[PDB]
């Protein structure tokens, strides 16, 4: 299947409590494999994946020295962007951003990202040609006419052709047992009374892994989109993600019910009724 | 891995 | 300019009464990102609890893991406290094995 690769950053100020914490992590898909954090005693990239961990001493130095120099200048960018909006000193802020690259099966880039947001609003955007940006306001006009001067759109397109496919392909050939295997979702329909005239019918998809899913209800084959209760796909804690679709039905009528379960790990789509 | 550390906004 | 955390409380494995298990406290959905989250044990602070590292989603909202060992009983109450600025009063949610 296709793949991402992604690093989000977060800086966030808090005046009288120190200088602005900036965190830092990369995904592989949904498998966290790095972190960094300026608050922690000694500030280093670290492993979160067992795959990453054959990484030299040289990775790891250049990661740590790259996210020490990036605490700095996003705490100057969020003095910077303090003043864009004419904010005083006193209240907390926000910087994100996040960025990577997405390739198909042949690992060939099919497209790059760098997006950031201030205070949960997007600010800028690197546009899909890779070679021009999209401002939200007169604010981040400022930054792009910055960004414009250092050529900075020519360095994230040859970073985002270049090395973040290069890393990413090895990323996938080392982690391939996890990497590259779909689990797929256990599956199961529970029965949940109301009243003596309804019931939930529940159904669960468990284990699974990419977090992709599509979960569906039908009664009599017509899909029951606005009737069915979706809640978040969620972590299960051992990489695998949990999800359930839940539908009220009339009381004997459970058997006009499907569901419907589609997950790259699974050989053919599943349809599910529930058992009585 | 990372892109090089980031010029200001 | 502040969105409130979605809370689900929920266990790794199905649970079995005596069988040991994860107790997970999910929450996302919410910004910033300050948030405090307890696991509680029949109304108490449960002492030793991990969480996942500070990401966000594609609409920059936050979203953590907090979770611990535990073994479910058919007595035990567990439930997560979450609070964050934009809620009035902590929130607690129970959790239901069935859900």
């Amino acid at each position: 299947g296709s793949h991402s690769m992604r690093y989000f950053y977060t800086a966030m100020s808090r005046p009288g409590r120190g200088e602005p914490r900036f965190i830092a992590v990369g995904y592989v898909d949904d498998t966290q494999f790095v972190r960094f954090d300026s608050d922690a005693a000694s500030p280093r990239m670290a492993p979160r994946a067992p795959w990453i961990e054959q990484e030299g001493p040289e990775y790891w130095d250049r990661e740590t020295q790259i996210s020490k120099t990036n605490t700095q200048t996003y705490r100057e960018s969020l003095r910077n962007l303090r003043g864009y909006y004419n904010q005083s000193e006193a209240g907390s802020h926000t910087l994100q951003r996040m960025y990577g690259c997405d390739v198909g099966p042949d690992g060939r880039l099919l497209r790059g990202h760098d997006q950031s947001a201030y205070d949960g609003k997007d600010y800028i955007a690197l546009n899909e040609d890779l070679s021009s940006w999209t401002a939200a306001d007169t604010a981040a006009q400022i930054t792009q006419r910055k960004w414009e001067a250092a050529r900075e759109a020519e360095q994230w397109r040859a970073y985002l052709e270049g090395l973040c496919v290069e890393w990413l392909r090895r990323y996938l050939e080392n982690g391939k047992e996890t990497l590259q295997r779909a689990d797929p979702p256990k599956t199961h329909v529970t029965h949940h009374p109301i009243s003596d005239h309804e019931a939930t019918l529940r159904c669960w998809a468990l284990g699974f892994y990419p977090a992709e899913i599509t979960l569906t209800w039908q009664r009599d084959g017509e899909d029951q989109t606005q009737d069915t209760e979706l809640v978040e796909t969620r972590p299960a804690g051992d990489r695998t993600f949990q999800k359930w679709a839940a539908v009220v039905v009339p009381s004997g009528e459970e058997q006009r019910y499907t569901c419907h379960v589609q997950h790259e790990g699974l050989p053919k789509p599943l349809t599910l009724r529930w058992g009585g | 891995a990372l892109i090089g550390a980031s010029i200001c906004f | 300019i502040q969105r409130t955390p979605k809370i689900q409380v929920y266990s790794r494995h199905p649970a079995e009464n005596g069988k040991s298990n994860f107790l997970n406290c999910y929450v996302s959905g919410f910004h910033p990102s300050d948030i405090e989250v307890d696991l509680l044990k029949n109304g108490e602070r449960i002492e030793k609890v991990e969480h996942s590292d500070l990401s966000f989603s594609k609409d920059w909202s936050f979203y953590l893991l907090y979770y611990t060992e535990f073994t479910p009983t058919e007595k035990d109450e567990y439930a997560c406290r979450v609070n964050h600025v934009t809620l009035s009063q902590p929130k607690i949610v129970k959790w239901d094995r069935d859900m």
